[PDB]
C-alpha cells in the first residue's frame, strides 16, 4: 500500500546511503534542380520557395524541366513530379539511408571500439524525513471508549499511519511530476495540437472521434505515444506505468474496462476496505496504472521501469518507516502521537537542478475536456 | 478507570453534593430528568374541573346566593355550603380571608370529591390527570482543567517530602479542583434560585439589617429565612432540605442562637456542612460570592433517583491526572468534567420551547428554580 | 441505511463521531530572455491572461519584442514551434516543491494528520405506524387461507416503517448533498446541476440512448471524484437514484445492477424491494429511491470505518411492537415505533443543506 | 394465471383478499440579495416560469437590477456561472423537511400504515364448450389415418377452453388497466397513451430497428415505475403484449424470449404456444396476447403473496367433461366445463375500468 513498485528501491542501511542507476551515455544530398536527370533510387534535396525543403527519392528516371530556370517554375515542376509519384518525400529516412551509405563506402577497420551506451553510476542520498502529528484530544479519546468501546489512540494511529504513507506516496508523485518532461510535445506532438495538453473536446486530439467512447480511446493512444518517446530517450524501454488523476483514471477505466479492478468486491460488501493506496490495474495489458489522489489539476504521466532496480529513473531507499512517537503537550496536557520516516529519494542524474522538466523516464501531460 | 474512580471518590466527597440533585451520565451530554406542575389541593380530574366550572367562581356578588348543600370553588378548592347564605355574617372584605373565616366558623366545608366505586364506574366518569409532569432535557458535560501539580525543584521538594508527596499532591490538586467545582455549583444555584419576594420583596424591600436599619441580633433574618422555607412549602410539595448562606448573610449572622455549629458531625448532616440551623436544614456556606445572600430549597428522591432539585449534577467518568515533563517540569494536570443544569421546563410552556433552550443556559434559567429561593441581604458591613 | 455510520446510540443523546478533515512566481518569460530546457517561466497574455510555460527548448524569446503584443505573438510562436508548453496549477506544484526541497531542514516541520475528528450530539428521533385493521379481517385471513393474519400485517407494517426510515435517510442525504455537476464537475457548455438526455453537451455527443446512458454513468464518475477530492477520502462508493435513473443506469454494465432476475424468472417468488440493487460500473453500490420526487441521482462515499460515512443512522429502539384493544368496538390495536436519530459530518441541519462533501446530487431530465 | 393471484374456491361465493393501499415559499431571489452557499431562493423568470435556485456560490445579485428584465439577466448569468442551480420539487421537499424537522414536535404522530387489505366475494363464474363434431369425421379419421377421432378433438377442445379462459382474464386486465404513457410517464412531446415507432420523440431519435425497439423497452420501464409508485408495492413484474410487440421486444436483449429453436429445427415438432415467451430485460416475465385486438402492451405487478396481484383467478371447477349424443342427428356430444370467477383489487366492476393501479396499458403504433 505504498506504491514504490515503480521505482528502484535499493534500501539504505544508513542515511547517505546511496543508489545506483543505469544512466545512458547518450547529409550533403545532391540538389534537385532544373534539367536534373534523376535516376531511380537516388535521393535529391529541393528547397521550395514555400515550406522549406524536402528529400525526394526518384521512382522515375525523369529530367526535371530543363527550362525551369525560374525557381517558381522549378517548384511547380517538382511538385508535378511529386504528384506523379516520380519523386517521393521521406525526411529522416533519407538522412539515414545516405549516412549509412557514406559509412559503408568509407568504412575502415581502424579502431571503432565504441562503448556500450551506459555509464552506470551512483548517487548519494540522505534519508530525508517526513513526519505527522496526530493532534488529538483526551476528551475524544475518553468519549470514544466510553460511548462505543472504541480504542481511541489505536484508531487514530491507524489513520495516522495511513496518512503518512499516503503523504509519502504523494511526494513521490510530486517528484515524478517535477522532473518529468512534458509530453504531447516534440516527437509526440500532433501538428494541430495545443502544446502539452490533451483536450477531450478537441477534434485534433480526439483523432476525429465520435462521442466520448472514441474520445476516451484517443487519450489511450496519446499514452502509447508517450510510452514510445520514453523508450526513445531512455534507451531502456517503453513506458510501463501510468500515474494519473482520478478523472483520467476513470476515463481510462471506462475503456477496455478489464484493465482495472472496479473494486466490485468492495462495493458488494458495502465498503469492506477501500484500500485507497494501490494501483488500479494495467492499461491495455501494458501500463500498470495508479491514481494520484492529490492531483492538482487533471493529468497523466507515463513512466518506464525496468526489471532491475537500477533502471527506474527514480529511487526510494527506505531506512526508517513509521517510527511511532508518543507524548503530550504540558501546556494543556493533551496527548501527542505521531509517525516519522527517513527514506531519501534518488533521481537519474540527467545532466534537482538537472531534474526539473528533464527526466527522460517520464512524460507528463495536462488533460482537459473530461 | 479505577484510578479516576478512586480520585472521584476522594474528590466528590469534598463538594456540596446534596444542595443539588445528583444524577449521572455516561454520555458526552447528560440526560437529566425532573418533575414540575403549574397550578395545590384535591383532584386534578376533568370531572372535578368541570363540576367546579359548573358551580361557581365564588364571586363577591355570588357568595351570598349560596345556600345549604351548594358547592363553590375558589382558587381551585371546592367547598360545600353549610346552612344558608354562608358569609352572611362575615364582614371581611377580602374574599379569600372571608373564606378562611367561613371554614373555621363552619359556614362552608372543605369538600372532597371522593365517592363510591359505583358512582365512578356507572357513569364512566373521568379520572384524575397527572399533577406533575416528568421532564427530560440534556446538556453538555463541561469541564475544568488544572496544570497545578508543579514539579522540577518542586520535584526535589516533593522528594524531600517523598514519604507522602505522590498521593499528597494528587489529593491536594483534587481538593482545589473540588473547591472551584463547589463554587461553580453555588454560582448556578444562586442564579437559578427565585428571588424570595413578599409584598414588593420580603416585606417591601430586601431584608436589610444594616446599621441604618436593624443591627439587632440577626433575629429578623432568622425569621425571614424560616419564611423562605414556608415559601417552598407553599409553592411545591416539599419542605426545604438544605440551606446555604454566606458568613455575613447567615452562617455567622444567625449565630446569635438560631444556628448550630455542627454539635454532632454524623447524623442528618453532611461532612461538608458548615453546620445546621435551629430551623433545621444542613447549612452550607459559600464564602466567595459578593452577594452575601441566603438560599433555601429542596433536593428530593424517588427511590435512588434525585429527581427533584433546582440544579442537577451529572458527573462523567469512563478526575484524570496527567504527568507531563515540559522541559524540566513533570507537572500534574487534572481534568474533571460534569454536566450541571437547571430544569429548562421552568422557562417553557411545552416541548417546542424546551427544544430550543438549554438547562445549562443560565441567562434564561435565572430566577426560575421554584425549588429554591434566594434572599438578598443588606448588611452592617 | 447500510451506507451510514451506525454508532447505534444505546442512549438517545447520544452522538456520533465523524472523521471530518481539518480543512506562482516563476521568474519571467519575456522579450530577450532565454528559456532553458526543463524550466518554467511566467507570462501574462494581453488576452487570456497569465499562463505558465515550460521549456522543451533553450531559446531567446525575440529580443526585439518590445511591444507586449509582439511578445505575446512570439511566445505563442514558441508554443506552436514546440519550444514551450502550458500547465497552470501543475506548475504551482513544481514551484512549491522547488522551494521546499531547497529549504528543507529537520527543524520542526511536522505536518498535522490533517483531520479535525469530532462528535455530534443527536436525538433518537422517533417514528410511529399503526396496523389499523379489524378483527373480522384477521379471522378470515386465517380461516380462509391459513394466513397468519395480524402477524402478516405486522410483517408488512414493520417493513413499511423501516422503509419510511430509509426514505428519511435518503431525503436527508439529498438535503445535505452538495449540488453536483457544478464547479469542478462542469463541462463549460453544461447546464449546472442537471443532466439532460436531450442536451448534446451532457450526453457528450452520444448517438442514441445506448451511448447517452453510458454518458450519464460518466457524469457519475465525475461526481465520485469531486467527492473524493473534497472529503479527501476517495471515490464515491454508492449511488442513490430515482426509478427512472436506476433503470437507465441498469441498462449498461449488463445486469450488474440487479433486478433480482431470478424472482422475475420464477414469477415473483419475492420482489425484495428494500435494498441496494447491485453495483454500477462494478464500482458503486446502487440503491433505489422509491419515493423520488422528480428524477435524479446522488453519488456518495462510505468508508469501512463507521466514523467515515458522512451520514449516520443510529437505531436505538428498533421495531418495537405495540399491542392493545379498543372496547368501543372491541377492536385490536397493533403498531410499531422506533427511536433512531440521524446526523451528518458537521461540515459547518442548517449546516447541512447543500454543504456535505460526502454526497453530490444531480437532477436528471430527458428520460 | 401465473401473473395473478389464485386463491381457489371451495364453494362459489367464495372470496379473495387483496392488499389494497389506503390512498413552501422559498424566499424570493431579488436584486442585491447576497445568496449564501446551500441556501435556496425562488425566482420566476419573465419567460418560462419559476424554479428555485440553490446557491453554490455566495454572491450579490446585482443590486442595480431593479428592472425585472435586468434581474432575470443577472440571475441567468449567475446560473451560467454555476453560482445558482435550478431544481423544482427536490427543493420543495428540502424546505418542507427543514420546516417540519426544525419546527417539529413530539406529541403522538401515529400514522396508519399505507395498506388497508380488504376482501371480495366472488361467484364461481362458469364457462363451457362443445365439440360439435360428426360421426362421419370420426369414422374416417380412424379408417383413413389410424387416428383416435374424438380423442384428438378432445385435446383440441380442452385446449380451446383453457385458452379462452386465459383470454378472458387478459381481457379483464386490459379493461381494468390504466392507460400508460400518460401523466407521470409522458414525454413532453408525446401523443397521449400511444407509443408510435414512426415518431422520433417516442423513439428517442432512434434510427432502424435496433435503437427504435430498445426505445419501446425504455417506455416499458417507465410504465413499470408508475405501477410501482401507485401500488406502493414495486415495479411491474410481467408484460402482456401483442405478437407484434413481443417480436419487437424479442429482437433486442439477445436471449430474453425463446425462439423455440428446437421447434423450428425439427419442422414444427410441438409448438406449445400457451406459455410465457421469456423475461424481458431479465425484469418482466413476458407473454403473447394471442387475441390482441390492435397492437399493444400492458405492464403489470405481482408480489409473492397471492393477495398482492390486483387481480385474482379463483378456480372451482376445471375441465369437467361433457358427454352425450344429440338425437336430432344422433351426433356425439363432447365438451368441457369450468367454474372460476375473478377478483379485482377494489380500487374505488365499475371501479375497475381504467383504474387498476397494478397495470398500465399502452397502444402501439408504427411497428
Amino acid at each position: 500500500l505504498i506504491a514504490f513498485d515503480i521505482c528502484g528501491v535499493q534500501p539504505m542501511n544508513s542515511p547517505t546511503g546511496q543508489v545506483f542507476a543505469l544512466r545512458a551515455v547518450y547529409k550533403k544530398f545532391p540538389a534537385l534542380a532544373a534539367s536534373t536527370q534523376t535516376t531511380v533510387g537516388d535521393i535529391y534535396t529541393h528547397f521550395f520557395q514555400e515550406t522549406g525543403t524536402v528529400y525526394l527519392q526518384a521512382s522515375v528516371q525523369v529530367t526535371i524541366d530543363a527550362g525551369a530556370t525560374d525557381a517558381a517554375k522549378l517548384d511547380a515542376e517538382i511538385k508535378k513530379q511529386m504528384e506523379a509519384g516520380a519523386l517521393v518525400e521521406i525526411a529522416e529516412g533519407m538522412a539515414t539511408s545516405i549516412a549509412e551509405l557514406q559509412e559503408g563506402f568509407n568504412g575502415s577497420t581502424d579502431n571503432p571500439w565504441n562503448e556500450m551506451g551506459f555509464r552506470i553510476d551512483k548517487q548519494v542520498i540522505e534519508a530525508k524525513s517526513r513526519q505527522l502529528k496526530a493532534a488529538y484530544s483526551i476528551e475524544l479519546a475518553q468519549d470514544l471508549r466510553a460511548v462505543h468501546g472504541m480504542d481511541a489512540d489505536a484508531e487514530l494511529s491507524g489513520i495516522l499511519a495511513t496518512e503518512i504513507m499516503l503523504e509519502i506516496n504523494r511526494e513521490v508523485v510530486d517528484w515524478i511530476n517535477y522532473s518529468a518532461q512534458v509530453g504531447k510535445s516534440g516527437m509526440t506532438l500532433t501538428p494541430g495540437s495545443k502544446a502539452g495538453v490533451f483536450d477531450f473536446q478537441d477534434p485534433i486530439d480526439i483523432r476525429g472521434a465520435r462521442w466520448a467512447g472514441e474520445s476516451f480511446k484517443a487519450l489511450l493512444f496519446q499514452i502509447d505515444k508517450e510510452a514510445v518517446e520514453i523508450a526513445r530517450q531512455t534507451g531502456r524501454g517503453e513506458g510501463n506505468f501510468i500515474i494519473a488523476s482520478r478523472n483520467v483514471v476513470n476515463v481510462l477505466a471506462s475503456v477496455d474496462t478489464g484493465i482495472s479492478y472496479a473494486a466490485q468486491g468492495l462495493a458488494t460488501g458495502f465498503s469492506t476496505d477501500t484500500t485507497k493506496s494501490v494501483f488500479a490495474g494495467v492499461l491495455g495489458g501494458k501500463y500498470r496504472v495508479y491514481i494520484d489522489q492529490y492531483a492538482k489539476q487533471d493529468y497523466f504521466t507515463v513512466g518506464y521501469k525496468g526489471p532491475n532496480e537500477m533502471d527506474a529513473g527514480i529511487y526510494y531507499a527506505p531506512y526508517v518507516a513509521l517510527t511511532p512517537l508518543r507524548g503530550s503537550d504540558p501546556k494543556n496536557f493533551q496527548p501527542v502521537m505521531g509517525f516519522k520516516t527517513r527514506y531519501g529519494i534518488g533521481i537519474n542524474p540527467f545532466a534537482i537542478l538537472n531534474s526539473l522538466g528533464k527526466n527522460a523516464y517520464f512524460r507528463r501531460v495536462y488533460v482537459k475536456g473530461i | 478507570r479505577p484510578n479516576l474512580v478512586a480520585l472521584t471518590r476522594a474528590t466528590t466527597k469534598l463538594i456540596y453534593s446534596d444542595i443539588v440533585a445528583t444524577q449521572r451520565t455516561n454520555q458526552p451530554v447528560a440526560a437529566f430528568y425532573g418533575i414540575k406542575y403549574l397550578n395545590g389541593a384535591t383532584y386534578a380530574g376533568e370531572a372535578g374541573y368541570v363540576d367546579r366550572e359548573q358551580i361557581t367562581e365564588l364571586t363577591e356578588e355570588s357568595k351570598l346566593t349560596l345556600n345549604k348543600g351548594d358547592l363553590f370553588k375558589y382558587n381551585n378548592i371546592v367547598y360545600k355550603v353549610l346552612e344558608d347564605t354562608p358569609f352572611a355574617t362575615i364582614e371581611e372584605s377580602d374574599l379569600e380571608l372571608a373564606l378562611q373565616i367561613a371554614i373555621v366558623l363552619l359556614k362552608v366545608r372543605l369538600f372532597s370529591d371522593a365517592a363510591s366505586t359505583s358512582k365512578f364506574e356507572s357513569s364512566d366518569s373521568e379520572i384524575a390527570d397527572a399533577r406533575f409532569q416528568i421532564n427530560k432535557w440534556q446538556t453538555a458535560v463541561k469541564s475544568r482543567k488544572l496544570k497545578t501539580g508543579i514539579t522540577v525543584e518542586l520535584a526535589q521538594d516533593l522528594e524531600a517530602n517523598g514519604f507522602d508527596a505522590p498521593n499528597f499532591l494528587e489529593d491536594l490538586l483534587a481538593t482545589e479542583m473540588a473547591d472551584e467545582i463547589n463554587k461553580d455549583i453555588l454560582q448556578s444555584l444562586i442564579t437559578v434560585s427565585k428571588r424570595y419576594k413578599v409584598t414588593g420583596i420580603t416585606d417591601s424591600g430586601f431584608i436589610d439589617l444594616s446599621y441604618a436599619s436593624a443591627p439587632e441580633a440577626g433575629r429578623s433574618l432568622y425569621r425571614m429565612v424560616c419564611e423562605m422555607v414556608s415559601h417552598i412549602q407553599k409553592e411545591s410539595t416539599y419542605t426545604a432540605t438544605f440551606c446555604v448562606a454566606s458568613a455575613r448573610a447567615a452562617a455567622i449572622l444567625a449565630a446569635s442562637g438560631w444556628l448550630k455549629h455542627k454539635p454532632e458531625d454524623d447524623k442528618y448532616l453532611s461532612q461538608n456542612a458548615y453546620g445546621f440551623l435551629a430551623n433545621g436544614l444542613p447549612l452550607y456556606c459559600d464564602t466567595n460570592s459578593p452577594l452575601d445572600y441566603v438560599i433555601v430549597g429542596v433536593v428530593e428522591n424517588i427511590g435512588e433517583k434525585e429527581i427533584v432539585g433546582s440544579i442537577f449534577y451529572a458527573p462523567y467518568t469512563e478526575f484524570k491526572v496527567v504527568v507531563d515533563p515540559e522541559s524540566l517540569q513533570p507537572s500534574i494536570g487534572l481534568l474533571v468534567r460534569y454536566a450541571l443544569s437547571a430544569n429548562p421546563y421552568t422557562v417553557a410552556k411545552d416541548e417546542k420551547e424546551a427544544r430550543i433552550i438549554d438547562g445549562g443556559d443560565m441567562d434564561k434559567m435565572a430566577g426560575r428554580s421554584d425549588l429554591s429561593v434566594l434572599l438578598g441581604v443588606k448588611l452592617p458591613k
